[PDB]
């Protein structure tokens, strides 16, 4: 039968001294669905019931159950189990972050960031909110694509080797990719703004093009292009183009 | 049981709170601009100093290298230098030895330039090896 | 001086420390890739090169030794020439990689070429490229020097 | 607190939400515009509530495709609940889309768009134009395939602009009840272990479905009824949740979603046989008939014999005659999701699905206003106090039997905004913030510590697994008194089987062995309930089919003429909603029955739609 090796980190906060460990745990595959995350499930239901991670969605929409899986940053939900049984496969939190438990980092730091993006429609003036719906054309929505797809589950900024070093100062890919939506936008009136809060030498800037980021985005995202986009506004070698204008009989 | 203490709100960003007040610092765009541009201006640089040699070259080598040296461990500086991991005094006095290494390396280039052989022939003489 | 959410990003690394939380491990745990180790050698290069013309242009100046007779003491040693023209290639090849990908990075900093194929060919070209160059400024000089050695007049 | 000691902290707010999907989130951006101090409390970060999980779209007669009418809209929402919705609910819902939708869009919802730059909308599941003698509308406005994914990052971003503060991954254990009125609520924080709890002029329940109560589902593992059942404890009975919508496609092997959406495009679903069946059980809307009709139409060809696969156990679901770029325009993330669990690339082959157990239309019920209420038949209605209910936990009830698609991200956005609405007006600056009651909440305390340090031989895990098999089993898409009988049986007796409960972990910093424990619980209640509801109504509305029951069981027979006809009595007929009352000690329910609004808010703006055949 074929028993497949998981190499998983563990912390438990609650024992006094305790260090982070690895523990091995076997698993039948024909006893299992098709992905980590069953093993992991299986692992916690049927071995140990101590064994804890975040997860939610069973289709990687939701962006919960993020972690390191044979070294690189994506879902357990939708990451296939490698069926060659002769190799463990190594299952880590998200890189470089201080973990609570287990494979459950603390993410507050990332969602205070993206916070920080002010992540909603801005328009200098004011608008009767539930009147009428603002114009877009399609080619302007369609900026948005590969934008707005984002589940805010961190693969790619703790990928980052310059978001490890420097996450307190440096937004890293996800919030940035996230504010250049915001940016390039056609409805929303503050890309002035919204530029001025990352001017500084570290918001935008300590992006070092290393391109983890793209490589291990587990919807095939490109924060990298949106990040190089970011610095060609910043450095004034590109503007946002002025909205195109709402037709008459609108 | 329930004789309880009274909670306060969990750290949380607030995006306008903070707003409040908020000048912009100085923009680092002009600044990153020229970085990059002095780097591709480098690109022929490189290639014209393996087909031209002497003292002239040498010169030009030597300013261009410091000055793109310079930007360049500022930047794994400001990487590695990081206040976390060394407190605040001792990230600002590698913060400070960081125009102490660009210094010392044009010096120390003049010198070798001046009353050694320089770049230029110093390559010459490993390469006839 | 600092953004807000730089602020904020401080006392949160400092509410972490308190917590005597860990870290998760990161570059002894992360898949080696085109991405983060061409990037390290970017680094690792332009350092190298930085490095050397600091301590090859102070430690001259500060010591007896000039170049000169620092180049006649290691032909003294007189050791195998294949050798030697690896030392070379040593030396041109951060040269020629850091050139190269720097132009590399620059395209990425203007937002060209990020799509994952892309990355991969110019990392790919980038390394090849260097290596041609490097091979090439040390073999055809010793090529030269053969034919000097065993041609006619 | 009986065996370890609690750290307990206390909260003043003037309202709590309990749930940060898109109903919680509506709710909070209202109320924080309103400048009321705003909690809100989820165990989960907000985005990953199953609303992101949402994909087909939300329904409003924008028009942007043709000329359309709210009234139409309302209409199909009627009959689509099998005259089992009330219709000033209903009412609320359909005439506020227009303005709900177009708020999201106002709010930087990308939504996909037009040539006329105008939001794009695709035809769905039972509705149409000119109420019902027109052809099939086209008002369910997307974002491609994922259009609950967008609204909820919109959602969450703009909720960050007004100032509500957010307890993020703390586990609501209880309301906290005083006389009969809510003051609040007590929860566990995940990330330190502490218990909190909030004192509250006003709570919010708005904590999704139950649809893990079964085995298979396309619901997230986080949907455990736990708002319904915390009205539960509270004593409070529930509505309706016999009705279980099962979506028509949820991908064959492993329950995720493939949009209705597809249908809406073009696509439609083929048997063994090669033929597009749904011509066959619905000649005029065909495979874009409701979801009940769908479903049971699927499930009879797997019955006899045209069931597709090695085990002729499920149905293809056709969209490769459809142009590549309408697919990956329309259609990308069902595009992916069945490459990746079905090794299925949809320009060439057809998707695997079968019915799957996909959303709740029973809950907490409340009037047309969101606010809570338990009903007698001397009293009537009566509002539980400083209480609100919104979202799917909640039974308005705007769905009826049988939830049209597209109407549920509708329905909480509208009643979450309905919430803040109408707590603004009642609510005022002069009502001061509750003190609790003495030992409030030491009983949720005392049953977490039990479950914390759980001593038996039924590990939770084990005991979860036969609840859904039963449940599936016994409460599925055809039911009958035998199985029903039996099926309430073992469910009562598993019921019985949580004393003997065994649980691991003992820590209380993030155990998800003790959050899935109480999630247990909680699923208990919600379905042992669910089914004794279904055990009793011997009919077949919407999506409760019995087949010892074939017919629906109204006042009139309303497939002849009324007049000339005698009415039967309440007692008699089955229009009418099911009230679950629980005890969650023993487990006994005891039913009641409450009777089915007909007339709209206002009948100068529109005419209540009097019961007809339902026929797609
Ligand atoms: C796969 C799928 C696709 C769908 N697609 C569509 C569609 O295209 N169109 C449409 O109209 N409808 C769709 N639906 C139906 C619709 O999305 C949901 O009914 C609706 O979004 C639910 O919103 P909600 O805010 O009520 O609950 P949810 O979004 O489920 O949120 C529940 C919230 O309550 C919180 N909560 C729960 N329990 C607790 C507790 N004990 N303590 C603290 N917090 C708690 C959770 O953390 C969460 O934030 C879909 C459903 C599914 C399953
Ligand atoms: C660790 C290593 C440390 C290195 C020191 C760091 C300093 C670097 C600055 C040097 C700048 C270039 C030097 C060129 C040079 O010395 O002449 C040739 C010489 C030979 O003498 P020689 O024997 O005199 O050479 C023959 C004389 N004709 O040296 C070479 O041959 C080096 C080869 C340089 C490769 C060029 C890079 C390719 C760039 C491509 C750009 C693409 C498009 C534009
Ligand atoms: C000839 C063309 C050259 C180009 C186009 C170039 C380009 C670049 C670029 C773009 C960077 C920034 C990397 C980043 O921030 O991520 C960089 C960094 C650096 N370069 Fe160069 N460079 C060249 C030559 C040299 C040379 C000859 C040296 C010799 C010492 C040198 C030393 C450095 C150093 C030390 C850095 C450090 C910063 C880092 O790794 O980020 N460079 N170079
Ligand atoms: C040389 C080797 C040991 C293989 C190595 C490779 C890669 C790393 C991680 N990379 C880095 O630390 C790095 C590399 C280049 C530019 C910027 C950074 C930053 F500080 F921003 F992260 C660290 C160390
Ligand atoms: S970009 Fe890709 S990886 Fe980074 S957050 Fe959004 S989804 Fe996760
Ligand atoms: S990995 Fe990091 S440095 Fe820039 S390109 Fe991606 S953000
Ligand atoms: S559980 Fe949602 S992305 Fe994996």
């Amino acid at each position: 039968k074929r028993i497949k090796t998981f190499e998983i980190y563990r912390f438990n906060p609650e024992e006094p001294g305790a260090k982070p460990k690895l523990q091995k745990f076997d698993v039948d595959l024909d006893k299992c669905g098709t992905m980590v995350l069953d093993a992991l499930i299986k692992i916690k239901n049927e071995v140990d019931p101590t064994l804890t991670f975040r997860r939610s969605c069973r289709e990687g929409i939701c962006g919960s159950c993020a972690m390191n899986i044979a070294g690189e940053n994506t879902l357990a939900c939708i990451c296939n189990i490698d069926q060659n049984t002769s190799k463990t496969t190594k299952i880590y939190p998200l890189p470089h972050m201080f973990v609570i438990k287990d494979l459950v980092p603390d993410m507050n730091l990332f969602y205070a960031q993206y916070a920080s993006i002010q992540p909603w429609l801005q328009k200098k003036t004011k608008i009767n909110l539930g009147e009428k719906q603002q114009y877009q054309s399609i080619k302007e929505q369609e900026k948005l694509d590969g934008l707005y797809e984002c589940i805010l589950c961190a693969c790619c900024s703790a990928s980052c080797p310059s978001y490890w070093w420097n996450a307190d100062k440096y937004l890293g890919p996800a919030v940035l990719m996230q504010a250049y939506r915001w940016i390039i936008d056609s409805r929303d009136d503050s890309a002035a703004e919204r530029l001025a809060r990352m001017q500084d030498g570290f918001s935008a800037f300590k992006c070092h093009t290393i391109m983890n980021c793209t490589k291990t985005c587990p919807k095939h995202l490109n924060p990298a292009r949106a990040i190089g986009e970011i610095k060609m506004l910043l450095t004034k070698m590109k503007t946002k183009p002025a909205p195109l204008p709402t037709p008459a009989n609108f | 049981t329930s004789a309880a203490v009274t909670g306060a709100a969990p750290p949380q960003f607030d995006p306008i709170a903070a707003e409040k007040g908020f000048k912009p610092l100085h923009s680092h765009g002009t600044l990153f601009k020229i970085e990059r541009y002095f780097a591709a201006a480098m690109v022929p640089l490189i290639p014209a100093a393996y087909f031209i040699h002497g003292r002239e070259m040498d010169l030009c080598l030597a300013l261009a290298l410091t000055l793109h040296v310079h930007w360049g461990v500022w930047g794994v500086v400001n990487d590695y230098g990081r206040p976390f991991v060394l407190g605040d005094t001792l990230a600002a006095a590698v913060r400070v030895g960081a125009y102490i290494f660009t210094a010392c390396l044009l010096a120390g280039l003049l010198y070798f330039n001046e009353h050694d052989v320089g770049l230029t022939r110093a390559f010459e003489m490993v390469w006839e090896l | 001086e600092k953004t807000p959410i730089q602020v904020w990003g401080w006392d949160y690394l400092m509410r972490q420390r308190a917590l005597k939380r860990p870290i998760a491990p990161h570059l002894t745990i992360y898949k080696p890739q085109m991405t983060w180790m061409v990037s390290g050698l970017h680094r690792v290069t332009g350092c190298a090169m930085a490095g050397t013309l600091l301590i090859g242009g102070v430690g001259f100046s500060v010591l007896p030794l000039d170049f000169t007779t620092f180049v006649e003491f290691i032909r003294g040693l007189g050791i195998p020439w294949v050798i030697l023209d690896t030392f070379k290639f040593i030396i041109a090849f951060p040269i020629a990689f850091h050139t190269l990908n720097g132009i590399r990075f620059i395209g990425f900093d203007m937002a060209k070429g990020t799509d994952i194929p892309s990355i991969y060919r110019g990392a790919y070209l980038v390394l090849g490229l260097a290596a041609l160059i490097s091979l090439a400024v040390v073999v055809y000089p010793r090529w030269e020097r053969h034919k000097k050695a065993t041609l006619p007049t | 607190s009986n065996i370890a000691q609690y750290k307990v902290i206390d909260h003043a707010y003037d309202v709590v939400i309990i749930g940060a999907g898109g109903a919680g989130l509506r709710a909070a951006m209202g109320l924080g515009e309103a400048g009321f101090k705003t909690a809100v409390v989820t165990k989960m970060f907000p985005t990953r509530s199953h609303t992101t999980a949402a994909q087909g779209g939300i329904n409003a007669a924008l028009g942007s495709m043709n000329p359309d009418d709210w009234k139409w809209h309302f209409y199909d929402t009627v009959k689509g609940s099998d005259w089992l919705g009330d219709q000033n609910a209903m009412h609320y819902l359909t005439r506020n889309a227009v303005e709900a939708v177009t708020e999201l869009e106002n709010f930087g919802m990308p939504f996909s768009r037009t040539p006329e730059g105008k939001i794009y909308q695709r035809s769905f599941g039972g509705q149409s134009n000119n109420y019902g003698k027109g052809g099939v509308a086209k008002r369910t406005c997307c974002v491609a395939d994922r259009t609950g994914h967008s609204m909820l990052h919109t959602l969450y971003g703009n909720s960050l602009r007004c100032h509500c503060t957010f307890f993020i991954e703390y586990f609501a254990l209880d309301l906290l009840m005083d006389k009969g009125r809510c003051v609040g609520v007590i929860a566990l924080c995940l990330e330190d272990g502490t218990i909190h709890r909030f004192r509250s002029k006003r709570t919010i329940v708005a904590t999704g479905g139950y649809g893990r109560a079964y085995f298979s589902c396309t619901t997230a593992h986080m949907n455990t009824g736990d708002g319904t059942a915390l009205a539960t404890r509270a004593g409070i009975a529930l509505e309706d949740l016999e009705f279980i919508q099962f979506h028509p496609t949820g991908i064959y092997g492993v329950g995720c979603l493939i949009t209705e959406g597809s249908r809406g495009e073009g696509g439609f679903l083929v048997n063994s046989e090669g033929e597009r069946f749904m011509e066959r059980y619905a000649p005029k809307a065909k495979d874009l008939a409701s979801r009940d009709v769908v479903s049971r139409a699927e499930t009879i060809e797997i019955m006899e014999g045209r069931g597709v696969g090695p085990e002729k156990d499920h149905i293809y679901l056709q969209l490769h005659h459809l142009p590549a770029e309408q697919l990956h325009q329309r259609l990308p993330g069902i595009s992916e999701t069945a490459k990746i669990f079905a090794g299925v690339d949809v320009t060439k082959e057809p998707i695997p699905v079968i019915p799957t157990v996909h959303y709740n239309m029973g809950g907490i019920p409340t009037n047309y206003k969101a606010q809570v209420i338990k009903y007698t038949k001397e009293g009537g209605d009566k509002i539980v106090p400083g209480l609100y209910a919104c979202g799917e936990c909640a039974c308005h009830s705007v769905h009826g039997a049988n939830r049209l698609g597209a109407n549920s991200l509708l329905d909480a956005v509208v009643f979450g905004r309905a919430c803040s609405i109408n707590i603004k007006e009642e609510l005022k600056p002069d009502e001061k913030i509750p003190e609790l009651p003495e030992g409030a909440g030491e009983e949720s305390i005392a049953n977490l510590d039990a479950v914390r340090y759980a001593n038996g031989d039924v590990p939770t895990a084990e005991l979860r697994l036969t609840m859904q098999k039963t449940m599936q089993k016994h409460a599925g898409v055809f039911r009958r008194g035998d199985i029903l009988a039996e099926g309430v049986k073992k469910m009562m007796d598993l019921f019985k089987e949580l004393k003997r409960l065994k649980t691991t972990d003992r820590s209380l910093i993030w155990n998800s062995d003790l959050t899935e424990s109480l999630e247990l619980q909680n699923l208990m209640l919600n379905a042992t309930q669910t089914i004794v509801a279904a055990e009793n109504r011997k009919e077949s509305r919407g999506a409760h089919a019995r087949d010892d029951f074939p017919k629906r069981e109204d006042e009139y027979d309303y497939s002849k003429p009324i007049e000339g006809q005698t009415k039967r009595p309440f007692e008699k007929h089955w229009r009418k909603h099911t009230l679950t009352k629980q005890d969650p000690r023993t487990g006994h329910i005891t039913l009641d029955y409450r009777p089915v609004i007909d007339k709209t808010l206002d009948p100068a703006e529109v005419d209540w739609i009097p019961p007809i055949i339902r026929s797609y």
